[PDB]
RNA sequence: CUUGAGUCUCGUAGAGGGGGGUAGAAUUCCAGGUGUAGCGGUGAAAUGCGUAGAGAUCUGGAGGAAUACCGGUGGCGAAGGCGGCCCCCUGGACGAAGACUGACGCUCAGGUGCGAAAGCGUGGGGAGCAAACAGGAUUAGAUACCCUGGUAGUCCACGCCGUAAACGAUGUCGACUUGGAGGUUGUGCCCUUGAGGCGUGGCUUCCGGAGCUAACGCGUUAAGUCGACCGCCUGGGGAGUACGGCCGCAAGGUUAAAACUCAAAUGAAUUGACGGGGGCCCGCACAAGCGGUGGAGCAUGUGGUUUAAUUCGAUGCAACGCGA
């Protein structure tokens, strides 16, 4: 907004594990409102790649989190009457955000039947670093190493 | 502007130097001056008006600006 | 296969590109890079960067030659000027001096029209 | 007769004019060295140049044009105009003290001369730039803007032309009328005690009083108060055109109408609105996001077509599940 820096947002933890970032990741896999059934899916989600890959669900999560989270983002800076896209790095919480966005995004594509299946092979996809989310993270930075010349020259 | 890095000077500081003889010099505004031919009626109108603007703006500064402004 | 361990880069900073050039202190070119050449077009090639990258690569050039001392002499108006130098002092020459060369004509040569955008 | 006008003496500053030398920087080209795939250009490209070795870089050479910094609302000139340094010829302005002539003055129709740039003739010269022209882009088109090239011309000699927003849009000469801040160039005194204090001339920039002006503004360099002489105007268009004359190699210049036609055309300022003006600011305006519509079936309204009738109204946002 123009004469805004709004305070943000409270957002409890999830209550299985305690974590904002999990809670986070439920709200925004959440459709129509429809909240319990988004906290069944992530659950059953994490439970299976616990199970498939090891140690516990918050930590397979994180590693699939750090797999996919970008590190430069471009914007389109358009002062000299054309656009030039230009990098940008991305702070911590848009790096979550936009990860766990990408994430749902490809899990939704993705071909398995039920939704937390789908979800889990993601996960275990971006944790391998084989996947479509990390896939999408790579495009993002190749396009910011491409426009790398118009970084520092907004 | 010719620049020589004495002993124990640091590369930036060096740069500083260079970058201020040339500011100094005045070689960059010279050749953009003289990338296109400004013809010498567009060099006077120009000069006329660099210093109308200068003259009227010095003394609106000076003698204008010392009255209350709140 | 030859060594001199002191050089002279001659950075050609016009508007569209930069040029570097290093060579022997008598005038000899050893390598030369260019940001078109470096792999950057158009508004991509008249940035400080790609004279950066240039910069980097007129260096790598002439690595055979193990060239030490360098100095620097900077010709043009040009969005490099700085970063060249910059680039190469990172790619660990010690800069010894630096040397504007730009060519003013004394009212010489009439330029060309100016240009109406 | 000496106060206007001029002469002589001594200095002063000046891109004033004419002629002839010369210097350095830079562009171009040529030859050679090093060296290798790009250069150039643009909003982005392409034409163009480069592996037949370009661009870059160093050396040498050729040649033409123009004189960075100094450089200034600085200076000089009637205006046009004049810009490196040196010499030769040469015009004017200004100050100082005197001396001299003794109204010799001001203006000027015809006339005469000078008169940017472009253009013309003849002979040179030709680097850069660049009408015309060519190709590449852009575009609906693009006989343009932009890009790459490029010939007259720009330069020199000597002739012509004779015009410009040739403008201060302000004819020349003279007198008189409050001020302030500068620039430049003389000169008198003050110990120049220092770059400095007080005068007195010339040219010059800005601001401003009275007065003037339609207003804008001008304001001791008047657009103020006056005197002499000249030039010019009399509604917009037709038209600075036609015809005639004169001048010109030509392009054209100069002098300069009439019919016909309209009731306006203009100047300055005011309030709005608008601007691909400028500054500041806001709004789901964009941005960041989430979900739709536009495809499908159906509901409903509208346009249309059909009908005997398809009642009438709403119909850019701000009509179209609206009156209903
Ligand atoms: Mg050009
Ligand atoms: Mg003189
Ligand atoms: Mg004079
Ligand atoms: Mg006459
Ligand atoms: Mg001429
Ligand atoms: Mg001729
Ligand atoms: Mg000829
Ligand atoms: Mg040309
Ligand atoms: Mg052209
Ligand atoms: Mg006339
Ligand atoms: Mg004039
Ligand atoms: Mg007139
Ligand atoms: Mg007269
Ligand atoms: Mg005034
Ligand atoms: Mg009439
Ligand atoms: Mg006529
Ligand atoms: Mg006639
Ligand atoms: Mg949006
Ligand atoms: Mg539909
Ligand atoms: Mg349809
Ligand atoms: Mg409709
Ligand atoms: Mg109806
Ligand atoms: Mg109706």
């Amino acid at each position: 907004p123009r004469r805004r820096v709004i305070g943000q947002r409270k957002i409890l933890p999830d209550p299985k594990f305690g974590s904002e970032l999990l809670a986070k990741f439920v709200n925004i896999l959440m459709v129509d409102g429809k909240k319990s059934t988004a906290e069944s899916i992530v659950y059953s989600a994490l439970e299976t790649l616990a199970q498939r890959s090891g140690k516990s669900e918050l930590e397979a999560f994180e590693v699939a989190l750090e797999n996919v989270r970008p590190t430069v983002e471009v914007k389109s800076r358009r002062v000299g009457g054309s656009t030039y896209q230009v990098p940008v790095e991305v702070r911590p919480v848009r790096r979550n955000a936009l990860a766990m966005r990408w994430i749902v995004e490809a899990a939704r594509k993705r071909g398995d039947k039920s939704m937390a299946l789908r979800l889990a092979n993601e996960l275990s996809d971006a944790a391998e670093n084989k996947g479509t989310a990390v896939k999408k993270r790579e495009d993002v930075h190749r396009m910011a190493e491409a426009n790398k010349a118009f970084a520092h020259y907004r | 502007p010719v620049i020589k890095v004495r002993e124990n000077e640091p590369f930036d500081v060096a740069l500083r130097r260079f970058k201020r003889s040339c500011e100094k010099a005045g070689v960059l505004a010279e050749v953009r001056r003289r990338e296109f031919y400004e013809k010498p009626t567009t060099e006077r109108k120009r000069a006329k008006a660099s210093a109308v603007k200068r003259h009227a703006k010095k003394l609106a500064r000076e003698n204008a600006r010392r009255t209350r402004l709140y | 296969r030859k060594q001199v361990s002191d050089g002279v880069a001659h950075i050609h900073a016009s508007f569209n590109n930069t040029i570097v050039t290093i060579t022997d202190r008598q005038g000899n070119a050893l390598g030369w890079a260019t940001a078109g050449g470096s792999g950057f077009r158009g508004s991509r090639k008249s940035t400080p960067f790609a004279a950066q990258v240039a910069a980097e690569r007129c260096a790598d050039a002439v690595k055979e030659y193990g060239i030490k001392n360098l100095e620097v002499m900077v010709k043009g108006p040009g969005p490099g000027r700085e970063s060249t130098i910059r680039a190469l002092n990172a790619a660990g020459f010690r800069i010894t001096n630096i040397t504007d060369v730009t060519p003013i004509p004394h009212n010489g040569c009439r330029p060309p029209k100016k240009r109406r955008v």
